[PDB]
């Protein structure tokens, strides 16, 4: 399915969700996925404008997250994913970003799933 | 704050599409020419470079422990140093891909003319200076050509990228916005005209009734 969340904006995102009302890290992994993709797609703008690049090495990791979120996650065919399977593996793509550069998720959750 | 008018703006925005699309068409094949020829210079560059790099060094490296006291002798017979302020011959040239200057490395340095010293090596080292000079001209033109073709490439990808986002659909949405508001205005026209009709008939319906 092609879903693009960047022009997407929902009314509630912490209501009907929270610790034990969905999963404890549902509430945490919300805002995280959002700003993470953002800073990927952003680069691909500026690359044409000057040279053939527009990135360092601290940009290059957010770069691969716009490929990672892509055909792995967004694509799935029509297969039914479970609320577990979703956020679980959403933390295997978040291993490619520095954990010391995360500011949209709390630290006590870093220690629960890495 | 700043919003576009409809009646005044219309005529500008229709010719906007005429101007843009045609301009960019030929802009396209403008740089294409220049990069095709550029391959030719980069390849050809290194031809002389492999040949003369090795035959320069041939003698150099074989005159290091027979030199360091025959250094004196070799520099004496030979033609004195190239000037540090413009010893090379700089050329200015205006060309597309901005005004980039070029240059050719030819200067005097002599050849086969140092008197006294090591029988073979001295003279062979002096001659070798030529194989710096000459060889260096190739890289003298391609590394300056590199900076020119940088400008082009970057501006090229810039315009394409840009066009498909802000410009093109934006120059569209302007006609569209205009259009729709011109169009919708003409609901009030018809509605008013309706009530006008109603009056007219109502008047000829007081001759024949009430």
């Amino acid at each position: 399915p092609p879903i693009d969340p960047l022009p997407s904006l929902s009314r509630l995102m912490n209501n009907g969700v929270g610790k034990g009302k969905t999963r404890e890290d549902h509430k945490q992994v919300s805002d995280q996925l959002y700003s993470a993709y953002a800073n990927g797609v952003d680069i691909r703008k500026l690359v044409a404008i000057i040279g053939e690049d527009a990135l360092t090495e601290n940009d290059r990791r957010y770069l691969q997250f716009a490929d990672a979120f892509e055909r792995f996650f967004i694509n799935q065919g029509q297969q039914n994913r479970s609320i577990e399977e979703s956020l679980q593996i959403a933390w295997a793509l978040l291993s490619m970003l520095p954990q010391g550069e995360l500011k949209r998720i709390s630290k006590d959750h870093i220690g629960k799933y890495y | 704050s700043q919003v576009s008018p409809t009646r005044m703006n219309l005529l500008q925005r229709r010719g906007q599409l005429r101007l843009a699309q045609k301009g960019v068409d030929l802009l396209k094949k403008k740089r294409d020419a220049l990069v095709a020829e550029f391959f030719g210079l980069v390849r050809e560059a290194m031809e002389a470079r492999k040949a003369l790099d090795q035959a320069a060094k041939e003698a150099y490296a074989a005159l290091l422990l027979a030199q360091a006291f025959d250094g004196p002798e070799v520099v004496a017979g030979a033609a004195l140093g190239v000037p540090p302020l413009e010893g090379v011959e700089a050329e200015v040239e205006n060309v597309w891909g901005s005004k980039v200057p070029r240059l050719k490395a030819t200067f005097p340095d002599g050849a086969l003319l140092s008197p006294v010293g090591t029988p073979a090596y001295t003279l062979e080292a002096s001659r070798a200076f030529r194989r710096y000079a000459e060889a260096l001209i190739r890289v003298a033109n391609t590394e300056t050509r590199l900076k020119k073709i940088g400008e082009e490439i970057k501006k090229t990808t810039r315009r394409v990228n840009a066009l498909e986002q802000v410009v093109i659909p934006g120059i569209r949405a302007q006609i569209r916005f205009i259009q729709q508001v011109l169009e919708q205005r003409e609901r009030e026209d018809t509605f008013r005209l309706k009530r006008i009709k109603g009056k007219i008939e109502a008047r000829e319906a007081e001759e024949e009734g009430g």
